[PDB]
């Protein structure tokens, strides 16, 4: 279910960029939200 | 070179920095007459809504040659008395931190590595 | 002269209830011997440390360099550092909570080193 | 030797130890089920033993002596 | 469990051999501390777990008890 | 014949005399120790006297990233990982408290300058502590590294398919689209290989400085 609800967030844009700070440096992590997706793929289910 | 609002990494195994949150912790406050922060420097940090004393063990700014370079901003949670909150220390610390005017026995007791 | 042997016939004249001695390889950087002395309460620990110094002051002359004091801002830890030797005092429950004689002891195979683990991942999920 | 004196010189060495109860300390007091002594128990109940009276016994006959008698008998007859 | 439950008996008799010749530290406190580790741990252990932790003492016997002096 | 990078000097208006007199003093430490033929790329251990304790010795692995410095102030920098935290050290190779060199493991690579690893992915950057020295030939030339890195994301720490950096030891394709790498173009500067004037020939003071140098041996 992360996988599709990856591609659905991404298909709904809804993305946040975070900067993590580890022992190498640190990397601009992308953070999608579940959330908006799964509320895309409901809607996209009730409709026809 | 740690200042005020710097984001910096708990090298440590306290649960107040091990435990993630969303917000990485920034310096408040430089114990110094100049505002730069270097190795041995104590600075004031904001973790979750708290405030804590903490100790810079390392940093990426060039320093003199024959000394070592990190590639993040390390620092130690440190207790009001100076006793550290955290009990163990795994990342490798400098071995200037021994001759530098200060109280650093403490620390070195817990650090296994040291380059 | 001031050395090992010195050194913990003088904690035994002052009653250091539990003492550990720890040789270090010369592989690690710090130092030759690293000492944990046990004590009962606060002011007895002042009074271990000052009389320690007291007498390495004595016995010490030309070039050796004199030796701080520190932990006085804490009640229940104390550490001194000399040129070749580390003693560190503490209360019992100070003591067992750090468990410093572990990790010393056991370099690379302590317990709670191992508990500590490592990070990554590909995505902040 | 003296058999008497090994007998009571075991018992004392057992009666300074404080974790087994000398609510019965005979003669043929077991360590297993008479005292509930684990492998680890032993051990230094032997080396209780070997403290002041003996100091060569190996584990492979130490684990099988079980009672005052027992390692009575093997003390006297090894010295 | 361990690698063989002779080891652990036998592991443990030479650390309290190796503890009578300790000179400077007090060997009453070695002696119990020895005890409490070789209590708690083997109560209960597994294949994996047991073999690390009998592997670590092994380590401990073999530096001469690990620098203890 | 390997002639070190500081013998060569730097052109300016200094006198000759100056450089003369620094060479007598690098010549005469490296009889008592001897500095070993290395390029960047190539792995080195490095042991040194520590000043804060009595008497103890310390030993660096890395891979060797830049070759700087004129004279008797020369220095070299050797990075690795430990413990999954990246340091670099940077050494001068004629300060007294340095013990012995070693060359672990003698290689050229691509680029003359690797500080571009520091954006590269963590793998390209370990290396095994305890690693022992591999066999070197000397009726050979040395041998050339290919290996193409691939990076993390793109926020990096410079801008390295800018055309001033000149790197080609980067795999660009996988990281960048190709509208990207004409973006860059835009600061090529195609004229300056071109101009004859800021052209250094050191052909006739390399070879120079071979004969003293081992006229002197
Ligand atoms: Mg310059
Ligand atoms: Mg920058």
């Amino acid at each position: 279910i992360e996988w599709v609800l990856k591609n659905v967030a991404i298909k709904l844009r809804k993305t946040r960029k975070v900067k993590v700070l580890t022992g190498t440096g640190n990397v601009n992590v992308i953070q999608p939200d579940y959330a908006m997706a799964a509320r895309d793929f409901l809607r996209t289910f009730r409709s026809g | 070179a740690v200042q005020k609002m710097t984001r910096v990494r708990v090298v440590d195994n306290s649960a107040l920095g091990s435990t993630p949150y969303h917000r990485p912790p920034r310096c408040i406050h430089v114990y110094n007459k100049s505002g730069v922060g270097k190795v041995g420097d104590q600075i004031l940090l904001a973790i979750r809504g708290q405030k804590k004393k903490a100790l810079i063990v390392g940093h990426r700014m060039p320093g003199s040659r024959m000394t070592p370079k990190f590639d993040s901003n390390n620092v130690v949670l440190i207790e009001d008395n100076g006793n550290p909150v955290g009990t163990r220390i795994k990342i490798p610390i400098p071995t200037s931190l021994r001759r530098r005017e200060g109280e650093y026995s403490k620390v070195l007791a817990i650090a296994q590595n040291f380059v | 002269k001031f050395d090992i042997d010195m050194l913990v016939s003088l904690l035994r004249q002052e009653n250091a209830r539990d003492i550990c001695v720890i040789q270090v390889p010369p592989e690690m950087r710090y130092t030759d011997y690293f000492v944990i002395g046990s004590g009962t309460s606060t002011r007895h620990l002042h009074a271990m440390v000052h009389y320690l110094v007291k007498m390495y002051k004595h016995l010490k002359c030309r070039s050796d360099p004199y030796v701080k004091i520190e932990g006085k801002d804490a009640d229940d830890w104390l550490c001194v550092d000399f040129g070749s030797m580390v003693i560190h005092l503490m209360l019992p429950e100070t003591r067992e909570t750090y468990e410093l004689e572990k990790l010393w002891t056991l370099r690379s195979f302590d317990d709670q080193l191992a508990q500590i683990a490592a990070e990554t991942l590909p995505e902040d999920f | 030797l003296t058999l008497d004196g090994i007998k009571d010189r075991v018992l004392y060495v057992l009666k300074l130890y404080d974790k087994i109860d000398p609510e019965k300390l005979s003669v043929n007091s077991h360590f297993m089920k008479d005292l509930g002594l684990d492998s680890l128990d032993q051990v230094e109940i032997i080396m209780a033993m070997e403290d002041e009276f003996g100091f060569e016994i190996p584990d492979i006959d130490a684990e099988k002596l079980m009672c005052p008698q027992e390692i009575v008998d093997y003390i006297a007859d090894k010295k | 469990a361990p690698w063989s439950r002779e080891a652990v008996l036998c592991l443990y008799r030479a650390l309290l051999r190796q503890g009578r010749e300790l000179r400077y530290t007090d060997r009453d406190f070695y002696f119990a501390s020895i005890r409490r580790e070789f209590r708690k741990n083997q109560k209960l252990e597994n294949l994996e777990a047991r073999e690390k932790q009998l592997e670590k003492g092994l380590v401990f016997l073999h530096s001469k008890l690990g620098g203890l002096i | 014949r390997f002639l070190s990078p500081e013998f060569i000097p730097p052109r300016g208006r200094t006198n000759p005399l100056k450089f003369k007199i620094e060479r007598k003093d690098m010549l005469d430490r490296r009889k008592v120790l001897p500095i070993p033929e290395f390029y960047v790329g190539s792995i080195l251990r490095v042991t040194t006297a520590d000043p804060y304790a009595s008497g103890k010795t310390s030993q660096f692995l890395g891979i060797c990233i830049k070759r700087s410095g004129n004279g008797l102030g020369a220095t070299f920098t050797l990075r690795n990982t430990i413990e999954g935290q990246g340091v670099e050290i940077c050494f001068e190779l004629y300060n007294p408290r340095i013990q012995e060199i070693q060359v672990v493991k003698l290689e050229k690579r691509l680029d003359d300058n690797l500080l571009y690893l520091r954006d590269a992915l963590p793998e390209y950057s370990t290396f095994d502590v305890n690693m022992k020295p591999v066999p070197q030939e000397a009726c050979q030339e040395v041998p050339v590294n290919k290996l193409k890195v691939k990076m993390k994301p793109k926020p990096w720490s410079k801008r390295w398919e800018r055309p001033n950096f000149n790197i080609k030891g980067i795999r660009f394709d996988l990281a960048l689209t190709e509208e990207q790498m004409k973006e860059a173009q835009k600061w090529n500067k195609p004229w300056i290989e071109f101009d004859m004037m800021r052209e250094y020939d050191t052909s006739k003071i390399e070879a120079a400085l071979w004969e003293e140098i081992e006229a002197s041996k």
